[PDB]
């Protein structure tokens, strides 16, 4: 993906804030007394491999 | 290219009523056509009796 933006020149340093909207979901399993196993999947833009 | 570019950049319509006053009306009209005949009748009656001087002086 390539993207280009045209903006009013600001006369000072500024930042483009770009949010790529994705699912950012967790599933939490509690199988025994005092155990928390949480599984995370963000997709697309997944963090891992 | 930049700085100012952030914002943006007939004949005849023929009215009629102009700057005069208001207007009103009423419906009690027109005796006046009778006097035009009154005036020209009585005018004849003048001359008719001028003649009645002359037609008695001529006797």
């Amino acid at each position: 993906l390539d993207m280009t933006f045209e903006v009013d020149p600001m006369d000072e340093p500024t930042l483009l804030y770009l949010l790529f909207e994705v699912f950012d979901v967790v599933r939490v399993h509690q199988p025994h007394r005092g155990v928390i196993e949480a599984v995370y999947l963000r997709t697309p833009f997944s963090a891992g491999n | 290219a930049a700085a100012a570019m952030t914002a943006t950049r007939m004949p005849s319509s023929g009215s009629s009523p102009s700057v005069p006053s208001s207007i009103i009306a009423e419906e009690k009209l027109l005796a006046l056509l009778a006097e035009l005949e009154a005036l020209s009748r009585q005018l004849a009656a003048l001359t008719q009796q001028v003649s009645e001087l002359r037609e008695q002086q001529q006797q």
